[PDB]
């Protein structure tokens, strides 16, 4: 089994799911996967390559291997969750940043 | 005859974009300033 | 973010791959210069093999047999012999064979 | 400095530190629990 | 890939107001703004200090 970064070509007997812009899923594409908001983008890939990677040398953008149509992987939203809070000896109220 | 290389026999290392990066590679490249042969 | 749901796309190649060709022909040569046939641009179903009750040994290495079927390779190569049945502990990776 | 250390933290994630892939979706995807938790667990020590 | 910049308390704005304040008790009152009360002096004679 090769298993390199080229453009893979021979795959398992896999469902074949419609795509969804504009909303964070859990994608495989060609096998390789992640979970991303998936939109479709400007990025002007050219006709022989398959996808972006990053400064960061994480993967970027993707072109659907049903559609040549670029779609960039933007990781699902994520943060600190941080609780303001005067003292227990005052009050139980709190806010959450 | 022997003949200038000069910044040439460049090409993508792979089929990956990379948009505004500075990427370095280990790979077979033309060595740049070295002598092309040239024939007739 | 948690998210919504999971979509597969592998090309829209639904040309089934030669398994049932390789496992199947008439005359494995002497290991001493073996067949080797190059699996390209076709769907896999790896689990006609993984289920058979054919085989003696099924023994995989950087995958395992029952994630085969849900993947996507670059190629395959296909290196098919016959041996006498105990050469098997010298068909592994680093043995001193 | 501040930008060459955050870039150094970042490109090591790309480091292999003796796994067979730094990418650890594609170990966890390839690989059954008990050879997993080997693969793993050289991407955490490096990566730690 | 979980890096994260939290944003600085002082504004860069807030940090020009405190700057600006200190520029106008050095100008308008000497060094008497760091020891409690600016008392004003004229700039000829604070120099002349
Ligand atoms: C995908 O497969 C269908 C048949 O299942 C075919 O009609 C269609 O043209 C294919 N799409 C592409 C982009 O080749
Ligand atoms: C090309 O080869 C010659 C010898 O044939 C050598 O003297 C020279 O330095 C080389 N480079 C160029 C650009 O001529
Ligand atoms: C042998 O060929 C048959 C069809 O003739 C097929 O069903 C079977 O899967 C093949 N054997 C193996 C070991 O796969």
């Amino acid at each position: 089994f090769e298993l390199l970064h080229a453009p893979a070509t021979v795959c398992g007997p896999k469902k074949s799911t419609n795509l969804v812009k504009n909303k964070c899923v859990n994608f495989n594409f060609n096998g390789l996967t992640g979970t991303g908001v998936l939109t479709e983008s400007n990025k002007k890939f050219l006709p022989f390559q398959q996808f972006g990677r990053d400064i960061a040398d994480t993967t970027d953008a993707v072109r659907d291997p049903q559609t040549l149509e670029i779609l960039d992987i933007t990781p699902c939203s994520f943060g600190g969750v941080s609780v303001i809070t005067p003292g227990t000896n005052t009050s139980n109220e709190v806010a959450v940043l | 005859a022997y003949t200038n290389s000069f910044t040439r026999g460049v090409y993508y290392p792979d089929k990956v974009f990379r948009s505004s990066v500075l990427h370095s590679t280990q790979d077979l490249f033309l060595p740049f300033f070295s002598n092309v042969t040239w024939f007739h | 973010v948690q998210p919504t749901e999971s979509i597969v796309r592998f090309p829209n190649i639904t040309n089934l791959c030669p398994f049932g060709e390789v496992f199947n022909a008439t005359r494995f040569a002497s290991v001493y210069a073996w067949n080797r046939k190059r699996i390209s641009n076709c769907v896999a179903d790896y689990s006609v093999l993984y289920n058979s009750a054919s085989f003696s040994t099924f023994k995989c290495y950087g995958v395992s047999p029952t994630k085969l079927n849900d993947l996507c390779f670059t190629n395959v190569y296909a290196d098919s012999f016959v041996i006498r049945g105990d050469e098997v502990r010298q068909i592994a990776p680093g043995q001193t064979g | 400095q501040n930008a060459q250390a955050l870039n150094t933290l970042v490109k090591q994630l790309s480091s292999n530190f003796g796994a067979i892939s730094s990418v650890l979706n594609d170990i966890l995807s390839r690989l059954d629990p008990p050879e997993a938790e080997v693969q793993i667990d050289r991407l955490i020590t490096g990566r730690l | 890939n979980g890096l994260t910049v939290l944003p600085p308390l002082l504004t860069d704005e807030m940090i020009a107001q405190y700057t600006s304040a200190l520029l106008a008790g050095t100008i308008t009152s000497g060094w008497t703004f760091g020891a409690g009360a600016a008392l004003q002096i004229p700039f000829a004679m604070q120099m002349a200090y």
